[PDB]
């Protein structure tokens, strides 16, 4: 079953695609559907926003200051907001940052939104009226989420390979799924930043970044726990987020911090007035793994110009007139004198 | 206030009709609103304060045939 | 003289209001304008809403 839901008035005159999947099918044949027989653009940027659906407790001035950066990192770059199917919770405030957003603006202002879920908890969980497209996956019964996990992994590898786009991962408020996206995404090489001082999730990932931080190891010197503060840690993520089956969340959040260039953890307190896209752009800057034309044009439509001189016009890496000629025509017509 | 306003609370459950009468009834003395609400209550002779008060200073202090709603809307009687 | 441009910007308005209620008709013959006149706009309110949320934008 696929084809094109047309929400009966809830905010929006364009429809959203849907189409059913399983898991046998390869994600090569998902991207070229998605990028010729839907017709999407091949963006500078897909971003993955992941939180909690249903338990989701959140603050109004992080809630504010999230929706703004968020809305700005995509409106100025023309990225896929890539998250959930749900009607509720991270899904759902994402859904109305864009839906408040979306509305007049200038004709060509829309966000490509796509939502990976299961067909397992649609009419568990209603769909979002404000996404783009909807991905919807199983193999079994209905209750199944693990599915909706593997195919945004591969899904996104595969975006990764058509590296060529630049994808990063959000993390904030989340449950247990959601901290399994992040280390079926951290498999994926796929970069994460996690909003320390948010949630229940979120702040164990930055507690087990910033305050454990070791290296101990041969072996391209890795990241684990500490041994002072594993009890703590243990106590938290059997406390805070999980009540039985705690272990393998354990093992799996430990293994998530193995390679230090892949996850960042950019709190709140900490820094308030400075916007979640340089800390994507830095997450992306860090992985060393996208094109410098790509990070130059997202620096380009995010008006970072030290992280540029910093980290993008370094000494090692030479630029010419045919890299800086689409650049040059961005930073033209946009008005970016100093870049 | 701010503060208030940007962690844990929102007007629209805070305030009602009675905590506004009394934001305007302990106003502090060294304003313009004192006398002008003081003067309007010493011409209708009531000696508690309410909307429709408050919404005739208005009216009177905004002028060109302002018409302020809480004299219309039954929220505020 | 030091607001000279901003009171004619002001007293334009009044200019525009005092010929925007005239009848619409021949010069010599807006007497017949009263006779044929003898014989601020209201948007939806989702359109509205949509007005607050862009001027409460513009004001952020
Ligand atoms: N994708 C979902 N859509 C709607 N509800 C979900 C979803 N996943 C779980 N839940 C439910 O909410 C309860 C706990 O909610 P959270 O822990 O806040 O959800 P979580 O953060 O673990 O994952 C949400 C998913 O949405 C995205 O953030 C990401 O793909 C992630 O896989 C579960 O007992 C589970 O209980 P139940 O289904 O309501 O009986």
């Amino acid at each position: 079953a696929y084809g094109e839901i047309d929400f009966e008035g809830y905010g929006g005159q364009k429809r959203a695609p849907y189409l059913r999947m399983s898991h046998d099918t390869d994600a090569n044949l998902v991207i070229t559907l998605m990028l010729k027989r839907w017709n999407l653009e091949i963006p500078n940027l897909v971003i993955s926003v992941t939180g909690g659906a249903k338990s989701f407790v959140l603050k109004p001035r992080l809630r504010e200051m999230f929706r703004r950066g968020l809305i700005k990192a995509a409106k100025t770059t023309g990225a896929w907001i890539i998250t959930g199917g749900t009607n509720t919770g991270v899904m759902k405030h994402v859904g109305e940052a864009v839906k408040e957003q979306q509305l007049m603006f200038g004709s060509d202002t829309q966000v490509n939104v796509i939502g990976i879920a299961t067909w397992g908890i649609v009419d568990g969980a209603m769909l979002d009226p404000n996404h783009s497209h909807f991905f919807l996956v199983d193999d079994g019964t209905e209750g199944k989420y693990g599915v909706e996990i593997g195919m945004r992994s591969r899904i996104e590898e595969a975006i990764m390979k058509v590296i060529g786009v630049p994808v990063v991962l959000l993390v904030l408020e989340g449950g247990p799924n959601t901290v399994a996206t992040m280390y079926e995404l951290i498999k994926k090489k796929v970069p994460a930043v996690v909003i320390d001082g948010s949630g229940r999730a979120a702040s164990v990932v930055g507690f087990a970044y910033n305050h454990t931080i070791k290296r101990n190891v041969d072996g391209q010197t890795i990241n684990v726990i500490d041994p002072q503060y594993e009890d703590e840690v243990r106590a938290k993520v059997v406390e805070v987020f999980g009540a039985k089956g705690a272990d393998k969340t354990y093992s799996m959040i430990k293994d998530v911090l193995e390679d230090e260039k892949m996850i960042s953890v950019y709190s709140l307190d900490g820094e308030i007035s400075q916007d979640i896209d340089l800390a994507i752009l830095k997450a992306l800057l860090k992985a060393n793994r996208s094109s410098p034309v790509a990070q130059l044009n997202l620096a380009l439509a995010w008006n970072r110009i030290d992280l540029a001189k910093s980290d993008i016009f370094t000494e090692e890496q030479q630029w010419t007139t045919e890299t800086l000629s689409a650049a040059m025509l961005t930073a033209l017509l946009d008005d970016k004198a100093e870049f | 206030a701010e503060l208030f306003l940007q962690n844990g609370l929102s007007m629209r459950e805070f305030l009602s009709l009675d905590i506004l009468c009394k934001l305007y009834a302990e106003v502090p003395g060294n304003t313009t609103i004192k006398p002008l609400l003081q003067k309007e209550m010493g011409k209708r002779q009531v000696k508690t304060i309410d909307m429709d008060v408050v919404g005739e200073v208005i009216e009177e202090l905004m002028g060109d045939m302002f018409e302020s709603y809480y004299r219309k809307d039954g929220h505020y009687f | 003289q030091e607001d000279s441009d901003k009171v004619w910007k002001f007293q334009r308005y009044d200019l525009v209001q005092e010929y925007h209620s005239r009848p619409v008709f021949a010069p010599p013959l807006v007497l017949l304008g009263h006779i044929l006149i003898f014989i601020k706009i209201g948007l939806s309110p989702a359109e509205m809403e949509q007005m607050d949320n862009w001027e409460f934008q513009a004001a952020e």
